[PDB]
């Protein structure tokens, strides 16, 4: 029942009207590396972005647009969200299921796994 | 000295002759791996 | 019947037939790779997976070597690091200096693995090779000069897509990937070769030159084009959608999305 | 220097007419009988050799026909055609002069034979005579390194060659006469030039030194 | 117990018709002792044949020289329902190697009876003899001999009346040196590109058509019937321990009488060159950097050549290999750099390309060696090339990469001063 909301100084609109997403970032499918999928991340909900009339740069009014936090475990992120009074959605970690790989299978005598090239 | 006179299809024709002596081939059980 | 093997002295129990690379994953070590995709078949051509097993004179490819009981996998031994440096040098000997203009720039496995397991300078004092570009369709922009013959595209097309139109022509350093004829690679999962390609040899034509990886903000979402419900990552920069990338969900879509979704 | 991509041309378009003769079809059937059922893709190499022998070179239509007959994807046939050197993906001369320029043959002054062939034919290596009867190509070890120099023609080995010998053989081929394959010097085989230092005695015969317990 | 080998009588020569003077047909082979009591050998059993091979101490003639008996005994396990095959490697792709050509051309029935004996030993239904495509006439001769054996019933159903069904198929290559590799050979027979597989799945367990298959060099298969008939101890008598047998030797290069001769293993290299090859051109003084066992094996300078013995372990001590037993001889009037660079160019033209070390490093070595023969390089490029070769060796999935690295290492180790002299001379020329 810890509540730091009064002490944080965050204005009430972002405390109440923002949904924070707790998740482990998925691997960038362009790369096979997995080092960026080992820590939980807290990200706020996306808001409106509009073009500046003068230059066309994207302007925002969301202070927490770029705020992202790293947490070792899901429970730590949940506790931080609760202590800060942010509504939170938790996406369970997705792990690659174990696979059975056999280089011999590429030359099966009767199975369809034989590779044409 | 026999090798001096061999045609283009000599090897394949010899294979055709040998086809009769060949024993039955073993089968994977499927027409093709793609099958 | 789990057997006991050691990775850098740490005991890990793996089922028989497990590859050395998979045990290294079990202990958390990600063996560097360029030709191994878990979805695809094992090929053993990248040679970056060469790791040293204790008391074994010859390094072995982690992707293609089933583990044996009692083996100790030295993933950071001097032999392993030297093999990695040599393989990286051979890969980069002919690779073109296209990083600034290559769309893969910033998300290139070749770049990152060179920064992490390769030398910081080049001893290649000769001319590099150049390969004529092949046209495989209106979706995949092709620069074959950057190809490393990892054979991921070929194996993917053969196994997942099921279209046996991509293959390797020639032998030696002149070996080239791609249709020997002017055929177009048409399939639902054709765009996935862009994702599967480690290098920017095969890249997205609509996405070409538009944006760089670090700029993009990634939002995880679900596709609506089909009722499959494939998980996707919507990459947006400055409030504009730049590209759609697959997101892994083993139950629904392993790592692929349809061309329409992409 | 040959490219490994196919650019469609009027001579080498997919509609170029090629089909196996019925005798060649029977030969193909015998070939397929050799390999086990369910692995008829093993016949790609001999059938491609048969097609090249029938046509003299392999057009794309021939590769497609081989793929259709053996029920294999055409890309596999293209890979086989490109990978192996013996297959000719371009039209070649009546007689294909293949000069072994590897180190063993090189030591036996193979370059002299090569230069003699160039001068007599008038074509540099990798070119075809305007008469389209002779194509000169250098190759690697052909297996007759001991009898070097050695140049191969369509299927015959003319080994232990001298520039005069190669010029004479080219003249015979031009006249339409078929030279006898083999060492054009005194020797008949891998035999020592001066005389047999081994196997001088007659063969021992059956039952010689046979282990008693058999 | 004999401390000096090198003299072999015609009686103990296995390849009696090596030079082809006698008839190569079935009548000639039977007159020369081939196909004699083969029925008894087959009826004796697979174990006795394998034990005879093991007692013979035969080492593989392809170049790797693994113990033949154990290599074949790997196949002795009971069948799982899949067929078993024996593949005779007749690629003859190693530069300088011509022994298998003579074997197939002039004594084909030897190879056929060897195939029957080995397939009985391996429990193989059939044998495929993969012959280099350029060897068309030899392939036709082998086919003729196979036809004759089929007519006589020596092969086929109830082969030699032994109740064993065996077939020999001749498959012709399409001009690739790499096909000589056992896994590359298996793939080539399977109809794909002749690109060697990975070793972990061994050929014994998975081979041609995904079935148990053993690959043996033509000489290794051909000597099997004579080893069985004469006895394993007979083969063991010739040569040193662990190097037993009589090995065909191909002497080429700067020799007065290039020839292929059969002699006992461990024969002194000087004795083989002077006795049979007619001696080095210009005398033994003109000797420079004999290639002991074909291109793959590193060169040995003249000084080592004086006292070296031509056997596996001894030449390994000489930092070289017996290899295919092909002896290539260079006189002092030879650019050793040019010869080695031409060999590396051969390796470049014959690489598959699948393995990145081979695909890129072999071309890199070829370009560097070309610059070397030109002399257009700095001295440290020697060390750089050595390190490149070391990277290639032991990493390539195939052994062609090591086969390419070894010549470079030998050339550096034994002739670095020539390389440095040529570089200095080039620099002086261009100023
Ligand atoms: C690149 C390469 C080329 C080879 N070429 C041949 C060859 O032409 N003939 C041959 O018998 N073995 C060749 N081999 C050796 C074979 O791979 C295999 O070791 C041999 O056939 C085994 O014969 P053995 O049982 O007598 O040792 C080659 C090996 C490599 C790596
Ligand atoms: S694909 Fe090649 S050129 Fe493009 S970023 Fe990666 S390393 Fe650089
Ligand atoms: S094009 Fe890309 S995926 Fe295909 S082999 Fe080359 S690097 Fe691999
Ligand atoms: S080492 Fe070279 S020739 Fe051997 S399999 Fe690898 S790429 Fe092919
Ligand atoms: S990708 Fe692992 S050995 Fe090449
Ligand atoms: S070196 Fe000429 S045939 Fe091999």
């Amino acid at each position: 029942k810890l509540d730091i909301t009064t002490l944080t100084g965050v204005p009430e609109e972002h405390i109440k009207t923002r949904k924070v997403r707790i998740f482990v970032p998925a691997r960038n499918n362009m790369q096979s590396g997995v080092n960026n999928t080992k820590k939980w991340k807290m990200e706020f909900d996306t808001r409106e972005r509009w073009e500046n009339p003068l230059m066309g740069w994207s302007s925002t009014a969301d202070p927490l647009s770029n705020l992202v936090l790293t947490f070792s475990t899901k429970e730590d992120a949940v506790a931080f969200a609760e202590k800060n009074g942010w509504s939170f959605d938790v996406e369970e970690r997705k792990v690659p299921k174990p696979k059975s790989k056999s280089y011999g299978a590429n030359f099966s005598w009767n199975k369809r796994t034989r590779v044409s090239t | 000295l026999q090798h001096h006179e061999y045609s283009t299809y000599t090897f394949l024709d010899l294979n055709v002759e040998l086809s009769k002596f060949r024993m039955p081939q073993p089968s994977s059980g499927r027409q093709s791996p793609r099958h | 019947n789990l057997i006991e093997v050691f990775v850098d002295g740490q005991s890990v129990m793996v089922e028989p037939g497990t590859t050395v690379l998979q045990a290294c994953e079990k202990v958390g070590m990600q063996i560097p790779r360029f030709c191994y995709h878990e979805r695809l078949s094992v090929a053993g051509n990248c040679r970056m997976c060469l790791v040293e097993i204790e008391k074994a004179p010859k390094v072995v490819a982690a992707c293609a070597m089933p583990v044996m009981k009692g083996w100790n996998i030295l993933t950071n031994s001097e032999k392993s690091k030297k093999a990695r440096e040599g393989v990286m040098e051979f890969l980069l000997a002919n690779h073109p200096l296209d990083c600034p203009i290559c769309d893969q720039g910033g998300e290139c496995d070749l770049q990152d693995q060179s920064m992490m397991f390769g030398s910081d300078r080049s001893r290649f004092l000769e001319g590099k090779r150049a390969v004529e570009d092949k046209n495989i369709g209106p979706l995949v922009k092709t620069i074959m000069t950057r190809c490393i013959q990892c054979t991921r595209c070929i194996r993917f097309a053969s196994e997942i897509a099921g279209v046996d139109d991509l293959g390797t022509t020639g032998r030696g350093n002149d070996m080239q990937v791609g249709t020997y004829i002017e055929k177009m690679f048409m399939s639902e999962l054709s765009g996935n070769i862009i994702d599967i390609c480690p290098v920017g040899a095969l890249t997205s034509k609509p996405y070409a030159f538009t944006a760089r990886p670090w700029e993009t903000r990634k939002t995880e979402s679900i596709d609506v084009m089909d009722a499959v419900g494939s998980n996707i990552v919507v990459s947006t920069r400055t409030g504009e959608v730049m590209r759609i990338l697959p997101r892994m969900h083993e139950d629904i879509n392993e790592e692929w999305i349809s061309d329409k979704t992409r | 220097g040959a490219l490994f991509v196919h650019r469609d041309t009027p001579e080498n378009n997919p509609d170029t007419p090629f089909d196996f003769t019925p005798e060649n079809y029977k030969r193909i059937e015998a070939i397929v009988k050799n390999y086990p059922e369910g692995h008829k893709a093993a016949a790609v190499l001999p059938v491609l050799d048969l097609a090249q022998r029938q046509n003299g070179w392999l057009p794309i239509s021939a590769m497609n026909k081989v793929a259709e007959i053996l029920q294999v994807p055409p890309m596999r046939v293209y890979e086989v055609a490109t990978f192996y050197t013996m297959y000719n993906r371009k039209p070649v001369g009546k007689y294909h002069i293949q000069v072994c320029t590897t180190t063993p043959c090189m030591l036996r002054n193979s370059d002299s034979i090569l230069e003699a062939i160039q001068k007599k034919l008038g074509i540099k290596v990798g070119e075809t005579t305007p008469d389209k009867l002779f194509t000169l190509i250098e190759v690697e070890c052909l297996g007759a390194c001991v009898n070097a120099p050695m140049v191969q023609i369509n299927d015959n080995y003319y080994e232990d060659l001298t520039p005069k010998d190669i010029e004479e053989i080219i003249d015979e081929l031009k006249a339409g006469k078929i030279p006898k394959p083999g060492p054009r010097s005194g020797r008949f085989s891998c035999e020592p030039a001066g005389g047999l230092t081994s196997l001088t005695e007659p063969p021992k015969g059956p039952g010689f030194g046979v282990q008693a317990g058999l | 117990k004999k401390t000096s080998f090198g003299s072999l009588k015609d009686e103990d020569r296995i390849f009696t018709n090596l030079y082809g003077r006698h008839d190569w047909r079935l009548k000639g082979a039977q007159s020369r002792g081939d196909w004699y009591k083969t029925k008894e050998i087959l009826l004796k059993g697979p174990d006795w044949i394998l034990g005879e091979v093991k007692t013979s101490g035969l080492r593989g003639r392809g170049g790797a020289g693994f113990p033949t008996g154990l290599k074949w005994s790997f196949m002795n396990k009971p069948s799982d329902g899949r067929p078993k095959y024996l593949v005779v490697n007749a690629d003859e792709g190693e530069p300088g190697t011509c022994k298998d050509r003579e074997i197939i051309r002039h004594d084909p029935h030897k190879l056929v009876e060897g195939c029957l004996v080995g397939g009985r030993a391996m429990g193989a239904r059939a044998a495929y003899i993969y012959i280099r495509g350029e060897f068309y006439n030899e392939a036709s001769n082998l086919q003729v001999a196979i036809r004759e054996a089929y007519e006589a019933g020596l092969i086929g159903k109830n082969a030699c009346g032994s109740g064993y069904d065996f077939d020999v198929f001749v498959v012709r290559g399409a001009g690739a040196y790499i096909c000589g590799e056992e896994t590359a050979l298996i793939e080539s027979i399977e109809g794909k590109q002749g690109k060697p597989r990975l070793k972990p799945p061994f050929p014994a367990d998975v081979g041609v058509f995904g079935c148990p298959t053993t690959v043996a060099n033509v000489e290794t298969v051909a000597v099997s019937p004579t080893i069985c008939r004469r006895g394993g101890a007979w083969f063991a008598s010739f040569g040193r321990e662990r190097n037993s047998g009589t090995k065909l030797f191909n002497i080429s290069g700067h020799v007065n009488h290039p020839c292929t001769v059969e002699e006992e293993m461990s024969v002194p290299l000087k004795e083989l060159i002077e006795k049979h090859a007619g001696g080095v051109i210009g005398g033994w003084d003109n000797l420079l950097a004999v290639i002991p066992g074909g291109s793959s094996t590193p060169l040995i300078p003249k000084s080592v050549c004086e006292t070296v013995l031509m056997d596996f372990d001894a030449l390994v001590q000489a930092q070289t290999g017996l290899g295919t037993a092909a002896v290539i001889v260079m006189d002092r009037s030879t650019d050793i750099v040019k010869a080695i660079a031409r060999l590396i160019e051969f390796y470049k033209h014959e690489s598959c390309g699948q393995c990145t070390p081979c695909r890129e490093g072999v071309d890199w070595m070829n370009k560097v060696m070309a610059r070397f023969v030109k002399g257009d390089a700095r001295p440290a490029e020697i060390d750089s090339l050595w390190e490149i070769s070391k990277q290639i060796e032991g990493h390539t999935i195939c052994a062609l990469g090591d086969g390419a690295a070894w010549p470079v290492q030998g050339l550096i180790r034994h002739f670095r001063p020539e390389l440095e002299e040529r570089m200095q001379q080039f620099a002086l020329q261009h100023q």
